[PDB]
């Protein structure tokens, strides 16, 4: 789910889904 | 009766109030020795001696401070008190 | 970080705002309204604490300028997919779930007894049907700073706080290294700071090099782009840029393409990673004191950059105008060996 | 220490010498304070090596 | 019952163990951590010292050509590994052109110097642009600051660079102790050492027990 | 212009603006000249580091490599942290960080042949499996548990040598540099990540022995970069009346800050081997008085 | 740092180089020294051999924040300081930073030398108690040291049968050289023969019927190798102490070594002391980890008990017969008692070997409440206005919160911020205007020769007990001179006019069963100007009367405001 | 490298010595201090008694009759006694004395070889008509070795192994101390100190200890050929 094309892969401890990515800082 | 200490405390200081009235007094008893011990070195190449120079034998380049503290602990040194 | 922080900074005072003296103490705590718009751990340590905060990571402003938060609205006890956005009027005036209370795959509240935020500072188990709203992630409270800190639900309030204000305080070195841990709004963080650049359309690379870099767009037209290095930064630090990117490889749109400072393949990166043994050792790690190896020092692990600024000036003046020049009054050759005809 | 003004007009008007007692004022001029290794009882002291040394000294 | 000991030597590709032992008991481990300390920092060796870019001035800078900026490549020659046999400050040549690549095996050492790892990357370089460096080796033994050669006065074209002179890379000791009740109560160490390729490790265990051996040369005469 | 007192390092580059080319400058001057000079700095005593979770420190002392512990297998450590100041700071999160760094660091390989453990029911599927010198992150209020963790530590990667070093707990046997004897208990080790603040040593250091005096007030200049003596202020009056030391805080106050015979009586003293001469009126109270005889206040002396 | 030291000494430098002909004049000497020539070291280090130094901790708050240490050289760009002397200025090793000056004439010198030495200023002025003592680290490893564990290796053991009975040795060295091969536990119940080491008194008078111990005389002794070893750092003569060392047992017998020799023994005997602490803390084996903080096994039935009973007073509220305000105070109170419950609960579960026990439990630093709080339950936690929240915390640091529990957590650190830097600005001023009151109070005379005295009950006798000593004699009539003799009920006499009083004066009069005792002080001098010196009294950083001229006014000052900084909430605090 | 020679000073007392090297290279001082203390500890060789006998007495338990002493303090006042032997193999010694009075290390018979340095030694006193006879081995060897490691020997009436201390000194402490031989200002210094019996020279138990350790790494040495500074 790594919205940018080429990012680290970086697996995590995830359990949760957020349903929405986070806005323009 | 204890280990000898090294550093600026030889002597200690409660040997030294034996001596002195107080605390207050001796610092001033002990830094005109040492001016008197300075004007004796300045003079050394030539003048008159009327400031005896150190009375204990001193080390190998010591300060003139340390010098009459170390010899007035030897009680080798009269003074009149205030005036 | 820093920049990205400052940024986000919320002031309370200032022209136009209350003084330090008259603003009183109360207003300086948090307030149960709090939750989802202004961060309570992210603040300054010294006497202006609590009238600077942070934006939270999904707050958004309003047109009008009361802040937001997101929330997806249950209406029957199942969970909607679809979100809004409520202001703090409309938030008192609804019920507020729990984001990390268990739901089911298909929406079913399992626990018949939910956790709740209600109008002020209460909270009460309610029926798993009358519940109207629910939160997004677990990580909507906290600030864009603190968001990164792992294992923040084990810290200490000030701790935390310390922590996120130190964050905001690193120094770029010369070889960064990404985190071993670390929470995943790292990347997010470093592509909407500004200071890596990033492709706009899906071309191929032709040629790239230590200063410039040359893409081609599928369209046929070229572009450069050109990065500074060595550059004085803002505070007297240094900045540069090192693409990340091989000749001949088909770089899609987005895709970051050079790291700026305090970056390591696109993601942030303020430190290095240190083995570290906790023991008390003859006393030289003694309060708060610490130890380094000597293999830091001679491999240029914690290794900075500085560089200094210095101007001077030739201003007419009414006795006549001065003009710098090689020669100088009464002053050694060797004095100024370094001077050039200039 | 404060209404410098009204206090030195009445000093003035009424001529007071005042001796430097004390030690804020006699810090303010500069003059060894009167405490400590500052009193007369010590300031004025005559030391010279006991006559037995100068006998012994040689 | 009383025997002198004695070292021998169990040989792998490039890291070796040595055993020693009978040795009296509650006495291996102070032997161990003797030699590992004396062999961690007192091992001469030789590396480069100053290098030399042709058309740079300091090295804040880059270059046409190449990917990475002068401080990336400093930082890739320091793991560049040589040994001296001359001295005397030697100088070498790296001279590469046109695209590809430069690696350790494109420097021409002179005589009584070599490189034992070819196979490092160096930087990569584009059509554009070239690259001649010109680097000095000396011996030492330790670590010396970079800015030794900033006294000097030398001329502008002049880069430190930081020494390490250390061909060990590891080290590390276990005891095998046998505390029965007979008189056979010794224990046997187990010494393992590492080497960058430039020396054996015999060279430099016979180099470090001749430093202990000259050290300790100063009590066995009598007082 | 000249360097000021505390800088060193290379000139990078020169940037100088000029009228006679058409540059806007401000009004009044002709040619303004800026140098850009750049120093590599390396850490060194008095130093700043902190990591993530608020643990503030200064570096104590740089031993050698050759005296640091090291692990079973030759490892050196790289960084000691004291133990008293974690549980009082009530900050025990750092250690949870320490050990999954390590374990990430390490690689792991959670035994599934037999079925995924209880603890292990809700790892993700991919996540089962690392590598060496692995990534792993942990959302805020949403990462690894304590079972976790307790489950990660326990199948850790063998090193190449074939032996794991850390135990289940997470402490490991050391190896003192200084005795070469091991420690009679175990100790925490791990990965962890630290920063490197901004109030560095070199900023700090300065001293002031003798240098340009301001000429309003005749004080010397204050600051690091105009080379100027440190403040005294009037709390260090009063613990010096409290000692009851009196001739030093005559010095203090009139012979090193005012007096310019003084001064230049003390230096050419010191230089020679004459004795430090007493001071004199120190310029405030000439100034007090010069200033206050224009009230038409007759301030005498009465030196009688 | 020798970077520093050399710009600070210059001209003193320059004139030796002169003098040894390394230069012709001055100005080639002082071109010398900026270049920094391989030939000044030298000098710079002949010519720093007894020049004393002045430090100050910027802001200097009470007398002990200016020393006088003698300079060192030493590399690096940081000045080294002493681990015991931090206390003395309150400086935390995290980025604090201190002056440095310099005393030039010769009589600087000698009175930095005398007086603002930091060996000579032991005791600090509040009370005539010593402040330089193991404080933080050493103390856990003094602990450790003296720490007795029973059925370790090599314990004595009695005569079975066959076998002798083992665990005596002839002396320490053999001892050390049996626990340097592995075969005796540094802390185990040995029988050491000591001949260096007088015994305590109850076994004095008893083995040598009270002839005196002397060097050379042997005794079985029966204690613990770290006792012995800790006990060889004491001065000579000092008898045999034989019981674990308590950060309050560390205190008695610091206070009684300086009450009882003089202050150059006690310095070096608290540098000793200082060093054995920090060679045997590492060896403590004190680290942190997952295993060492244990949650309690439990604590889930409790709190559903706890919880149970909280639903059922919920269920009287909503029969709506009680209001708000009684809610609150029950839920307070109900969850008070479940903490309480949970905190003793938890102590009991660990046991003696975890490190955050001992860390606690030796004094050391911190308290069982924050061992609750990591490890059993935060509890309810303050609010904006004070009132405790309704809602509490049911999960532990170590567990992990949730985000409404460090919500409403945050409340309490943001208040004690803000409390805190307010009662730096109170404090300050408030110690400014005491100082400013005082300024002209100096003892002048010797004696005022008055004999009006408050009377100061020194103990009480209660009508059941023989004497019941008054909670604060250490304060009211510790040091004061006396001002008339206390004979006892018989025409003995136990302590005579004018002798001050004092720790074995104390507890003879205590002996003499004496209650109320008249006693000498200044409030009642009779001196025209200042106060006489006999009135005041002992000194405080001397031990004996005060000397002549010496300020009294600044001391009382700097003492009475240095506490300011602790003080807060008619109210109790400062204001 | 020559670099600069580390000189070794002495200072003298009545049995004690501080032993001075100075000045040394960063580093090496603990890392001659430790392992030069283990060595004078465990290294020299030396002799002293093993087992003691007392036909007197059956077993440990009870105390020797006519004797004030008791056999714990008899066993720790004979532990002390300084014995030098010159001979491998264990010889044995004889004590016997009659009638009221005090018993003496030098009334001891000593065999050929054996010699006692201690003749003034007090280790006993006996009451009128009391007796005790003894029969102690004494063994030569290196170090400390407890009683623990000589439990199984043989099968005797009386045997009682007492831990015996196979080495001349008995203590050592050692320090280190920055020096300033240049701007380093970091050059270690040695302060050794040795206590030892009167069997040896502080000075000469030094000296077999570097010998001993110069003949251990003259293995570590001869492994090649390659030299170094003084
Ligand atoms: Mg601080
Ligand atoms: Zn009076």
């Amino acid at each position: 789910n790594n919205s940018v094309p080429g990012a680290p892969n970086r697996v995590s401890f995830a359990k949760l889904r957020e349903p929405l990515e986070v806005p323009g800082l | 009766g204890y280990d000898t200490p090294l550093g600026i405390t030889n002597p200690p200081i409660d040997e030294l109030l034996d001596r002195v009235s107080s605390k207050y007094a001796l610092v001033i008893y002990a830094a005109k020795r040492a001016r008197q011990i300075n004007d004796y070195y300045n003079q050394l190449g030539e003048g008159i001696l009327e400031y005896v120079g150190p009375l204990v034998e001193p080390g190998l380049q010591e300060k003139p401070l340390s010098i009459a503290l170390r010899e007035i602990h030897a009680d080798l040194l009269e003074h009149t008190e205030g005036e | 970080l820093s920049g990205l922080t400052h940024k986000r900074r919320l002031s309370a005072l200032g022209p136009g705002g209350l003084s330090r003296e008259r603003a009183g103490l109360e207003v300086r705590d948090v307030h149960p309204s709090h939750y989802g718009r202004m961060c309570p751990i992210e603040t300054p340590e010294g006497p202006n604490i609590g009238l600077i905060g942070s934006l939270s990571v999904y707050a958004r402003v309003n047109p009008f300028g009361f802040i937001e938060t997101p929330y997806r609205k249950v209406v029957d006890g199942v969970v909607s997919d679809e979100i809004v956005y409520l202001t703090a009027d409309e938030e008192d005036r609804h019920v507020v779930a729990q984001a990390n209370s268990p739901i089911d795959a298909d929406g079913r509240f399992v626990e018949p007894r939910v956790l709740v935020r209600r109008k002020a500072g209460e909270v009460e188990y309610v029926p798993s049907s009358e519940v109207d709203y629910m939160d997004v992630s677990p990580r909507q409270m906290v600030s864009v700073a603190t968001a990164m800190i792992p294992f923040l639900e084990h810290d200490d309030a000030n701790r935390a706080l310390m922590g996120a204000n130190m964050q905001r305080q690193a120094v770029p070195l010369v070889r960064s290294e990404a985190p071993l841990v670390g929470t995943g709004m790292e990347l997010r963080a470093a592509i909407d700071a500004g200071d890596v650049v990033v492709a706009e359309e899906s071309g191929v690379i032709e040629e790239v090099s230590a200063d410039y870099i040359t893409v081609m767009h599928d369209n046929g037209t070229r572009r450069t782009y050109r990065m500074r290095k060595f550059a004085r930064s803002n505070h007297g630090t240094c900045a540069n840029q090192c693409p990340i990117v091989d000749a001949g490889d088909r770089v899609e749109a987005g895709q970051v393409i050079a790291d700026g400072p305090c970056t390591d393949d696109g993601e942030m990166a303020l430190g290095k990673n240190l083995l570290v043994a906790i023991m008390p050792w003859e006393g030289h790690n003694y309060e708060d004191a610490i130890i380094l190896s000597n293999r830091l020092v001679e491999e240029d692990v914690l290794t900075s950059i500085h560089i200094e600024e210095h101007e001077i000036d030739a201003r007419d003046t009414k006795l006549g105008a001065e003009e710098i020049t090689r020669d100088i009054p009464n002053i050694s050759d060797e004095v100024l060996a370094d001077l050039d005809e200039r | 220490f404060q209404e410098t003004t009204r206090v030195l007009t009445d000093a003035a008007i009424n001529c007071r010498s005042d001796k430097l007692n004390g030690l804020k004022e006699n810090v303010i001029i500069g003059k060894l304070i009167p405490a400590g290794t500052g009193i007369n009882r010590y300031r004025n002291i005559a030391v010279q090596p006991t006559e037995e040394a100068r006998a012994a000294a040689y | 019952s009383q025997r002198p000991t004695l070292s021998e030597d169990v040989l792998t590709d490039n890291r070796s163990q040595f055993v020693i032992e009978p040795l009296e008991p509650g006495f291996g481990y102070t032997l161990g951590n003797s030699l590992r300390r004396t062999l961690l920092s007192s091992i001469p060796g030789a590396a480069v010292t100053s290098i030399r870019i042709d058309g740079v001035l300091h090295e804040f800078t880059t270059v046409p050509g190449v990917k990475e900026d002068v401080t990336e490549i400093i930082l890739n020659l320091k793991s560049l590994v040589v040994s001296s046999e001359e001295d005397e400050p030697v100088t070498m040549y790296l001279r590469k052109q046109g695209p590809g690549e430069v690696t350790a095996g494109d420097i021409v050492p002179p005589a009584g110097v070599t490189v034992h790892n070819p196979g490092m990357h160096i930087a990569t370089l584009n059509d554009k642009g070239k690259l001649e460096v010109e680097l000095v080796v000396e011996r030492g033994r330790g670590y010396v600051p970079a800015v030794q050669n900033r006294a000097s006065g030398a001329e502008i074209g002049r880069i430190p660079v930081d020494s390490i002179y250390s061909p060990v890379l590891k080290v590390t000791y276990k005891v095998d102790a046998t505390r029965v009740e007979q008189r056979t109560d010794f224990d046997k160490l187990i010494l393992d050492v590492e080497t960058k390729n430039s020396i054996s490790p015999r060279d430099a265990l016979a180099s470090a027990g001749k430093t202990l051996v000259e050290l300790f040369g100063l009590a066995r005469e009598l007082n | 212009l000249k360097v000021p007192h505390g800088e060193s390092g290379k000139v990078i580059g020169i940037r100088v603006f000029s009228r006679e080319d058409e540059d806007e400058l401000p009004a009044g001057v002709n040619e303004l000249v800026r140098v850009y000079v750049a120093q590599k700095r390396k850490i060194s005593d008095g130093d700043k580091l902190a990591g993530r979770h608020g643990n503030k420190g200064v570096i104590g002392k740089i031993l050698p490599v050759e005296d640091m512990p090291f692990l079973a297998d030759g490892t050196p450590v790289d960084i000691i942290l004291n133990t008293h100041g974690v549980p009082r700071r009530m900050n025990i999160g750092q250690i949870l960080e320490t050990h999954l760094g390590w374990c990430a660091h390490s690689g792991w390989k959670v035994d599934a042949a037999k079925g995924v453990p209880d603890w292990a029911a809700r790892l993700p599927d991919e996540l089962l499996e690392a590598q060496p010198n692995a990534i792993v992150s942990t959302p805020v209020f949403d990462g690894a548990q304590e079972a976790e963790l307790q489950g990660l530590l326990s199948c850790t990667l063998p090193n190449r040598d074939g032996d794991v070093l850390v135990d289940a707990d997470g402490k490991a046997m050391l190896f003192d540099g200084r005795s070469g004897e091991p420690f009679p208990y175990p100790v925490t080790v791990g990965y962890m990540y630290i920063m490197k603040l901004h109030h560095l040593v070199d900023d700090k250091i300065h001293a002031r022995s003798t240098g340009p005096y301001s000429m309003i007030t005749q004080q010397p200049l204050g600051g690091k970069a105009q080379f100027g003596g440190q403040r005294f202020g009037e709390m260090e009056c009063w613990a010096m009346q409290a000692y009851g030391a009196a001739y030093t805080l005559q010095e203090l106050l009139t012979i090193k800050s005012d007096d310019t015979v003084g001064r230049v009586k003390v230096y050419e003293a010191i230089v020679k081997g004459e004795n430090i001469p007493e001071p004199g009126i120190p310029e405030s109270f000439k100034v007090l008085l010069k200033e206050l005889q224009s009230l038409c206040l007759n301030v005498e002396v009465l030196s009688s | 740092p020798k970077l520093m030291a050399l710009e600070l000494f210059k001209p003193f430098v320059m004139k030796r180089l002169v003098d040894l002909n390394h230069a012709q004049n001055i100005k080639s000497a002082k071109r010398m020294v900026e270049r920094q020539r391989p030939q000044v070291w030298d000098v710079l280090e002949e010519v720093i051999a007894e020049h004393p130094v002045l430090l100050n901790r910027a802001p200097t708050l009470h007398r002990l924040g200016i020393q006088a240490f003698e300079p060192m050289l030493v590399e690096g760009k940081a000045i080294q300081l002493h681990p015991l002397v931090c206390e003395a200025f309150n400086a935390d090793f995290d980025g604090d930073q201190m002056a440095v000056h310099l005393p030039l004439s010769a009589e600087a010198q000698a009175e930095a030398r005398i007086l603002m030495l930091s060996s000579n200023n032991i005791l600090s002025p509040a009370s005539g108690r010593p402040l330089a003592m193991p404080r933080l680290d050493m103390v856990t490893g003094l602990y450790y040291l003296t720490t007795e564990v029973p059925g370790d290796t090599g314990e004595y053991q009695p005569a079975s049968g066959d076998h002798p009975e083992t665990g005596v040795y002839s002396s320490p060295a053999e001892a050390i050289m049996a626990a340097d091969r592995g075969v005796l536990s540094v802390r185990a119940k040995i029988k050491v023969r000591l001949t260096q080491l007088r015994p305590p008194v109850e076994i004095e008078a008893e083995l040598f019927g009270h002839s005196g111990w002397q060097p050379g005389d042997a005794w079985m002794a029966e204690t613990t190798l770290g006792r012995v070893m800790f006990n060889e750092l004491l001065p000579l003569g000092y008898p045999f102490v034989n019981k674990q060392m308590h950060k309050k047992v560390q205190a008695a017998i610091i206070n009684d070594l300086a009450e009882r020799y003089p202050m150059i023994v006690v310095a070096q005997t608290v540098d000793k002391l200082k060093d054995a602490g920090f060679y045997w803390a590492t060896r403590s084996g004190v680290t942190v980890s997952m295993a060492d903080v244990l949650v309690p096994p439990r604590k889930k039935e409790i709190l559903d008990h706890y919880e149970e009973r909280a639903d059922k007073v919920e269920k009287q509220f909503q029969r709506g017969a009680l209001n708000h305000d009684e809610r609150n105070e029950a839920l307070v109170e109900i969850w008070k008692e479940a903490t309480d419950e949970v905190g003793q609960a938890l102590r009991e579960h660990y046991p003696d070997d975890n490190p955050i026990i001992t860390i606690v439990d030796s004094g050391a630093t911190g308290n069982f409440t924050q061992t609750r709080t990591l490890a059993g339950m935060k509890g309810l936690v303050t609010n904006p206005k004070g009132e405790f929240i309704p809602r509490p915390v049911k999960s532990s640091f170590r567990e992990g919160l949730t985000v409404l529990e460090y919500f409403i957590n945050t409340h309490g650190a943001r208040k004690g911020l803000a409390d805190t830097a307010l009662r730096t600005a109170d404090s300050g001023y408030l110690t400014r205007r005491l100082v400013d009151v005082s300024q002209d109070v100096i003892v002048r005379e010797h004696d005022c020769q008055t004999e009006r005295g408050i009377v100061v009950e020194l103990a009480e006798r209660a009508p059941d007990g023989t004497l019941i000593r008054d909670p604060y004699i250490e304060t009211s009539a510790y040091a004061r001179t006396l001002g008339t003799d206390a004979v006892d009920e018989a025409g003995n006499v136990i302590v005579e006019r004018g002798q001050d009083l004092g720790d074995p004066e104390i507890d003879a009069l205590l002996a003499a069963g004496i209650t109320q005792v008249k006693v000498r002080s200044v409030l009642t001098c009779a001196t025209s100007t200042g106060v006489c010196a006999t009135c005041y009294g002992r000194s405080m950083a001397t031990g004996k009367l005060v000397d002549i001229g010496e300020a009294v006014g600044i001391v009382a000052a700097q003492s009475i405001g240095e506490p300011g900084t602790q003080l807060t909430m008619i109210t109790g605090g400062l204001p």
